[PDB]
Protein backbone atom coordinates (compact mmCIF):
# COMPACT_ATOMS: atom_id res chain seq x y z
CA UNK A 1 0.00 0.00 0.00
CA UNK A 2 0.75 3.38 -0.14
CA UNK A 3 -0.43 6.42 1.75
CA UNK A 4 0.09 9.86 1.97
CA UNK A 5 -1.59 12.60 3.87
CA UNK A 6 -1.31 16.28 2.74
CA UNK A 7 -1.69 18.75 5.88
CA UNK A 8 -1.39 22.28 7.35
CA UNK A 9 2.19 22.29 8.77
CA UNK A 10 2.47 22.31 12.40
CA UNK A 11 2.26 19.37 13.89
CA UNK A 12 5.14 18.03 16.49
CA UNK A 13 7.27 14.82 15.55
CA UNK A 14 5.46 13.31 18.04
CA UNK A 15 1.83 13.76 16.39
CA UNK A 16 2.92 12.54 13.32
CA UNK A 17 4.92 9.41 14.63
CA UNK A 18 1.17 8.59 16.23
CA UNK A 19 -0.31 9.20 13.10
CA UNK A 20 1.65 7.31 11.30
CA UNK A 21 1.63 3.97 13.73
CA UNK A 22 -2.35 4.39 13.54
CA UNK A 23 -2.61 4.53 9.45
CA UNK A 24 -0.17 1.53 9.14
CA UNK A 25 -2.04 -0.51 11.77
CA UNK A 26 -5.39 0.05 10.09
CA UNK A 27 -3.86 -0.32 6.79
CA UNK A 28 -2.30 -3.26 8.19
CA UNK A 29 -5.32 -4.50 9.24
CA UNK A 30 -7.48 -4.15 7.11
CA UNK A 31 -5.61 -5.34 3.64
CA UNK A 32 -3.55 -8.01 5.73
CA UNK A 33 -0.26 -6.59 4.47
CA UNK A 34 2.78 -6.34 7.06
CA UNK A 35 3.48 -3.05 7.88
CA UNK A 36 6.42 -3.15 6.30
CA UNK A 37 4.74 -3.25 3.15
CA UNK A 38 3.28 0.02 3.62
CA UNK A 39 4.61 3.41 2.65
CA UNK A 40 4.10 6.74 3.82
CA UNK A 41 4.41 9.90 3.31
CA UNK A 42 3.36 13.47 4.54
CA UNK A 43 3.45 16.74 2.91
CA UNK A 44 2.91 20.16 4.79
CA UNK A 45 1.95 23.55 3.42
CA UNK A 46 1.10 26.85 5.31
CA UNK A 47 -2.42 27.68 5.50
CA UNK A 48 -2.37 29.87 1.68
CA UNK A 49 -2.26 26.52 0.01
CA UNK A 50 -5.53 24.89 1.57
CA UNK A 51 -9.01 25.71 1.70
CA UNK A 52 -10.65 22.37 4.35
CA UNK A 53 -14.04 22.82 5.20
CA UNK B 1 -6.42 16.66 6.43
CA UNK B 2 -6.26 14.36 2.47
CA UNK B 3 -5.42 11.23 3.29
CA UNK B 4 -5.36 9.42 -0.13
CA UNK B 5 -4.60 5.18 0.71
CA UNK B 6 -3.57 3.14 -2.23
CA UNK B 7 -4.29 -0.51 -1.86
CA UNK B 8 -4.99 -3.83 -3.89
CA UNK B 9 -8.37 -4.32 -5.07
CA UNK B 10 -9.75 -7.71 -3.30
CA UNK B 11 -11.58 -5.77 -0.51
CA UNK B 12 -15.07 -5.94 0.17
CA UNK B 13 -17.31 -3.13 0.37
CA UNK B 14 -17.88 -3.51 4.51
CA UNK B 15 -13.89 -3.86 4.83
CA UNK B 16 -13.39 -0.49 2.56
CA UNK B 17 -16.02 1.46 4.65
CA UNK B 18 -14.43 0.24 7.66
CA UNK B 19 -10.77 1.22 6.67
CA UNK B 20 -12.37 4.49 5.87
CA UNK B 21 -14.02 4.79 9.23
CA UNK B 22 -10.63 3.75 10.88
CA UNK B 23 -8.64 6.42 9.09
CA UNK B 24 -10.76 9.43 10.29
CA UNK B 25 -10.34 8.13 13.68
CA UNK B 26 -6.89 7.51 13.78
CA UNK B 27 -6.32 11.09 11.83
CA UNK B 28 -8.15 12.74 14.21
CA UNK B 29 -6.43 11.07 17.55
CA UNK B 30 -3.15 11.15 16.27
CA UNK B 31 -2.89 15.06 15.35
CA UNK B 32 -6.22 16.68 16.70
CA UNK B 33 -8.29 17.48 13.10
CA UNK B 34 -11.95 17.87 13.21
CA UNK B 35 -13.66 15.07 11.78
CA UNK B 36 -15.30 17.58 9.51
CA UNK B 37 -11.61 19.00 7.88
CA UNK B 38 -10.52 15.17 7.48
CA UNK B 39 -11.05 14.09 3.56
CA UNK B 40 -10.33 10.26 2.29
CA UNK B 41 -9.40 8.90 -0.81
CA UNK B 42 -9.56 5.21 -1.21
CA UNK B 43 -7.94 3.57 -4.74
CA UNK B 44 -7.72 0.21 -5.47
CA UNK B 45 -5.19 -0.91 -7.75
CA UNK B 46 -4.72 -4.32 -9.65
CA UNK B 47 -0.99 -5.81 -8.02
CA UNK B 48 0.60 -5.45 -11.47
CA UNK B 49 0.41 -1.98 -11.33
CA UNK B 50 1.97 -2.13 -7.88
CA UNK B 51 5.20 -2.93 -6.35
CA UNK B 52 6.36 -3.11 -2.60
CA UNK B 53 9.86 -3.36 -1.64
CA UNK B 54 10.41 -3.36 -5.15
CA UNK B 55 9.00 -6.54 -5.82
CA UNK B 56 7.22 -6.83 -9.17
CA UNK B 57 3.58 -8.71 -8.70
CA UNK C 1 1.71 23.16 -13.67
CA UNK C 2 -0.35 20.40 -12.42
CA UNK C 3 -4.36 20.02 -11.56
CA UNK C 4 -5.31 16.96 -10.07
CA UNK C 5 -9.00 16.67 -9.92
CA UNK C 6 -11.04 13.55 -8.10
CA UNK C 7 -14.94 13.38 -8.59
CA UNK C 8 -17.21 10.69 -8.27
CA UNK C 9 -18.62 9.05 -11.37
CA UNK C 10 -21.48 10.10 -12.74
CA UNK C 11 -20.86 12.89 -15.56
CA UNK C 12 -21.05 12.33 -19.42
CA UNK C 13 -17.69 12.97 -21.36
CA UNK C 14 -18.68 15.86 -22.76
CA UNK C 15 -19.25 17.54 -18.76
CA UNK C 16 -16.12 16.32 -17.91
CA UNK C 17 -14.14 17.32 -21.05
CA UNK C 18 -15.79 21.07 -20.23
CA UNK C 19 -14.51 20.53 -16.57
CA UNK C 20 -10.86 20.09 -17.91
CA UNK C 21 -11.36 23.15 -20.71
CA UNK C 22 -12.50 25.33 -17.91
CA UNK C 23 -9.99 23.85 -15.28
CA UNK C 24 -7.29 25.15 -17.82
CA UNK C 25 -9.31 28.09 -17.67
CA UNK C 26 -8.85 29.24 -14.75
CA UNK C 27 -5.65 28.50 -13.76
CA UNK C 28 -4.31 30.59 -17.13
CA UNK C 29 -6.57 33.86 -15.50
CA UNK C 30 -5.46 33.81 -11.81
CA UNK C 31 -1.72 32.18 -11.51
CA UNK C 32 -1.22 33.19 -15.44
CA UNK C 33 0.21 30.09 -16.51
CA UNK C 34 0.03 29.57 -20.31
CA UNK C 35 -2.49 27.07 -21.48
CA UNK C 36 0.50 25.13 -22.99
CA UNK C 37 2.13 24.21 -19.73
CA UNK C 38 -1.17 23.48 -18.02
CA UNK C 39 -2.13 20.13 -17.17
CA UNK C 40 -4.95 18.32 -15.66
CA UNK C 41 -5.65 14.84 -14.47
CA UNK C 42 -9.61 14.22 -14.05
CA UNK C 43 -10.10 10.94 -11.73
CA UNK C 44 -13.49 9.38 -11.35
CA UNK C 45 -14.05 7.08 -8.34
CA UNK C 46 -17.28 5.57 -6.68
CA UNK C 47 -18.61 7.46 -3.55
CA UNK C 48 -17.81 4.39 -1.68
CA UNK C 49 -14.16 5.53 -1.81
CA UNK C 50 -14.76 8.88 -1.04
CA UNK C 51 -15.13 10.12 2.57
CA UNK C 52 -15.90 13.92 2.67
CA UNK C 53 -15.48 15.57 5.50
CA UNK C 54 -15.03 12.47 7.62
CA UNK C 55 -18.73 11.61 6.43
CA UNK C 56 -19.09 7.47 5.44
CA UNK C 57 -21.14 7.08 2.22
CA UNK D 1 -14.08 16.04 -4.80
CA UNK D 2 -10.08 16.48 -4.15
CA UNK D 3 -7.95 18.93 -6.13
CA UNK D 4 -4.51 19.30 -5.75
CA UNK D 5 -2.24 21.87 -7.88
CA UNK D 6 1.76 20.78 -8.14
CA UNK D 7 3.30 23.86 -9.26
CA UNK D 8 6.38 26.72 -8.89
CA UNK D 9 6.63 28.77 -5.72
CA UNK D 10 6.19 32.65 -6.26
CA UNK D 11 2.74 33.07 -6.51
CA UNK D 12 1.28 36.12 -4.79
CA UNK D 13 -1.23 35.00 -1.54
CA UNK D 14 -4.13 37.10 -4.26
CA UNK D 15 -3.04 34.92 -7.42
CA UNK D 16 -3.61 31.90 -4.50
CA UNK D 17 -7.03 33.20 -3.72
CA UNK D 18 -8.14 33.40 -7.08
CA UNK D 19 -7.08 30.10 -7.97
CA UNK D 20 -8.92 28.23 -5.41
CA UNK D 21 -11.85 30.40 -5.93
CA UNK D 22 -11.89 29.68 -9.49
CA UNK D 23 -11.54 25.76 -9.42
CA UNK D 24 -13.68 25.07 -6.59
CA UNK D 25 -16.18 27.14 -8.69
CA UNK D 26 -15.92 25.07 -11.89
CA UNK D 27 -15.74 21.80 -9.61
CA UNK D 28 -18.96 22.65 -8.14
CA UNK D 29 -20.59 23.93 -11.04
CA UNK D 30 -19.99 20.23 -13.13
CA UNK D 31 -20.35 18.06 -10.00
CA UNK D 32 -23.31 19.49 -8.58
CA UNK D 33 -21.49 19.50 -5.17
CA UNK D 34 -21.15 22.11 -2.62
CA UNK D 35 -17.65 24.42 -2.50
CA UNK D 36 -17.27 22.79 1.37
CA UNK D 37 -17.48 19.54 -0.05
CA UNK D 38 -14.14 20.03 -2.02
CA UNK D 39 -10.65 19.99 -0.60
CA UNK D 40 -7.74 21.62 -2.23
CA UNK D 41 -4.62 21.83 -1.27
CA UNK D 42 -1.35 23.83 -3.53
CA UNK D 43 2.15 22.17 -3.38
CA UNK D 44 4.58 24.07 -4.31
CA UNK D 45 8.49 22.97 -5.36
CA UNK D 46 11.59 25.15 -6.88
CA UNK D 47 12.69 25.10 -10.96
CA UNK D 48 14.66 22.04 -10.63
CA UNK D 49 11.60 19.79 -9.48
CA UNK D 50 9.45 20.67 -12.18
CA UNK D 51 10.33 19.12 -15.50
CA UNK D 52 7.49 20.75 -18.49
CA UNK D 53 8.58 20.42 -22.35
CA UNK D 54 10.66 17.75 -21.15
CA UNK D 55 13.17 20.18 -20.00
CA UNK D 56 13.98 21.22 -15.51
CA UNK D 57 12.39 24.36 -15.46
CA UNK D 58 14.56 27.67 -14.38
CA UNK E 1 10.94 6.75 -2.30
CA UNK E 2 7.47 6.56 -3.94
CA UNK E 3 6.97 6.89 -7.67
CA UNK E 4 3.41 7.47 -8.77
CA UNK E 5 2.92 7.37 -12.82
CA UNK E 6 -0.02 8.00 -14.34
CA UNK E 7 -0.04 7.15 -18.57
CA UNK E 8 -3.06 6.16 -20.92
CA UNK E 9 -4.28 2.65 -20.81
CA UNK E 10 -3.35 0.39 -23.82
CA UNK E 11 -0.38 -1.37 -22.34
CA UNK E 12 -0.03 -5.14 -22.19
CA UNK E 13 0.54 -6.92 -17.96
CA UNK E 14 4.01 -7.75 -19.14
CA UNK E 15 5.08 -4.26 -20.37
CA UNK E 16 3.26 -2.62 -17.37
CA UNK E 17 5.43 -5.11 -15.48
CA UNK E 18 9.08 -4.39 -17.13
CA UNK E 19 8.07 -0.60 -17.48
CA UNK E 20 7.48 -0.40 -12.94
CA UNK E 21 11.29 -2.72 -12.99
CA UNK E 22 12.74 0.27 -15.32
CA UNK E 23 11.24 3.13 -12.73
CA UNK E 24 12.60 0.66 -10.06
CA UNK E 25 16.41 0.67 -11.57
CA UNK E 26 16.49 4.11 -12.61
CA UNK E 27 15.40 5.60 -9.77
CA UNK E 28 18.35 3.23 -7.74
CA UNK E 29 21.05 4.45 -10.38
CA UNK E 30 20.06 8.31 -9.94
CA UNK E 31 19.21 8.47 -6.73
CA UNK E 32 21.00 5.36 -4.75
CA UNK E 33 17.82 3.60 -3.08
CA UNK E 34 17.87 0.15 -1.82
CA UNK E 35 15.05 -1.34 -4.49
CA UNK E 36 13.05 -2.83 -1.17
CA UNK E 37 11.91 0.54 -0.53
CA UNK E 38 11.11 2.11 -3.78
CA UNK E 39 7.62 2.57 -4.26
CA UNK E 40 6.05 2.60 -8.04
CA UNK E 41 2.58 2.64 -8.48
CA UNK E 42 1.10 2.53 -12.23
CA UNK E 43 -2.18 4.25 -12.87
CA UNK E 44 -3.70 4.11 -16.26
CA UNK E 45 -6.60 6.42 -17.45
CA UNK E 46 -8.93 6.81 -20.27
CA UNK E 47 -6.83 9.49 -22.92
CA UNK E 48 -10.11 11.45 -22.67
CA UNK E 49 -9.44 12.40 -18.89
CA UNK E 50 -5.77 13.23 -19.41
CA UNK E 51 -5.35 16.48 -20.98
CA UNK E 52 -1.26 17.49 -21.39
CA UNK E 53 -0.19 21.12 -22.26
CA UNK E 54 -4.07 22.08 -22.41
CA UNK E 55 -5.00 19.76 -25.37
CA UNK E 56 -8.35 18.27 -24.87
CA UNK E 57 -8.30 14.45 -26.05
CA UNK E 58 -10.06 15.01 -30.11
CA UNK E 59 -9.82 18.64 -29.95
CA UNK F 1 1.31 11.10 -18.82
CA UNK F 2 2.07 12.23 -15.28
CA UNK F 3 4.91 11.39 -12.76
CA UNK F 4 5.65 12.41 -9.76
CA UNK F 5 8.55 11.18 -6.83
CA UNK F 6 8.14 11.52 -3.24
CA UNK F 7 11.78 11.84 -1.67
CA UNK F 8 13.81 12.31 0.79
CA UNK F 9 15.67 15.91 0.71
CA UNK F 10 19.15 15.92 -0.34
CA UNK F 11 19.58 15.61 -3.90
CA UNK F 12 21.85 17.40 -5.75
CA UNK F 13 20.15 19.19 -9.38
CA UNK F 14 22.77 17.05 -11.03
CA UNK F 15 21.22 13.62 -9.51
CA UNK F 16 17.53 15.00 -10.01
CA UNK F 17 18.74 15.57 -13.70
CA UNK F 18 19.95 12.41 -13.90
CA UNK F 19 16.55 10.85 -12.10
CA UNK F 20 14.86 13.11 -14.66
CA UNK F 21 16.20 11.58 -17.74
CA UNK F 22 16.50 8.08 -17.02
CA UNK F 23 12.24 7.98 -16.15
CA UNK F 24 11.30 10.27 -18.88
CA UNK F 25 13.39 7.67 -21.36
CA UNK F 26 11.36 4.87 -20.02
CA UNK F 27 8.10 5.44 -19.62
CA UNK F 28 8.25 7.66 -23.51
CA UNK F 29 9.91 3.85 -24.66
CA UNK F 30 7.17 2.01 -22.96
CA UNK F 31 4.43 4.58 -23.81
CA UNK F 32 5.03 5.64 -27.00
CA UNK F 33 4.85 9.16 -26.07
CA UNK F 34 7.47 11.76 -26.83
CA UNK F 35 9.47 13.05 -23.95
CA UNK F 36 7.91 16.46 -23.52
CA UNK F 37 4.25 15.10 -23.14
CA UNK F 38 5.57 13.70 -20.37
CA UNK F 39 5.54 16.08 -16.91
CA UNK F 40 7.26 15.17 -13.98
CA UNK F 41 7.64 16.97 -10.50
CA UNK F 42 9.42 16.04 -7.42
CA UNK F 43 8.44 16.55 -4.21
CA UNK F 44 10.67 16.52 -1.05
CA UNK F 45 10.34 16.25 2.50
CA UNK F 46 12.07 16.21 5.96
CA UNK F 47 13.20 12.06 6.93
CA UNK F 48 10.06 12.35 9.55
CA UNK F 49 7.60 12.98 6.72
CA UNK F 50 8.69 9.58 5.49
CA UNK F 51 7.76 5.94 6.67
CA UNK F 52 10.03 3.31 4.33
CA UNK F 53 10.20 -0.39 5.87
CA UNK F 54 7.84 0.45 8.70
CA UNK F 55 10.23 3.44 10.38
CA UNK F 56 10.47 7.10 10.18
CA UNK F 57 13.85 8.27 7.96
CA UNK F 58 16.29 10.20 10.02
CA UNK F 59 18.12 13.43 8.58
Amino acid sequence: PMISCDMAYGRTDEQKRALSAGLLRVISEATGEPRENIFFVIREGSGINFVEH
Amino acid sequence: PFIECHIATGLSVARKQQLIRDVIDVTNKSIGSDPKIINVLLVEHAEANMSISGRIH
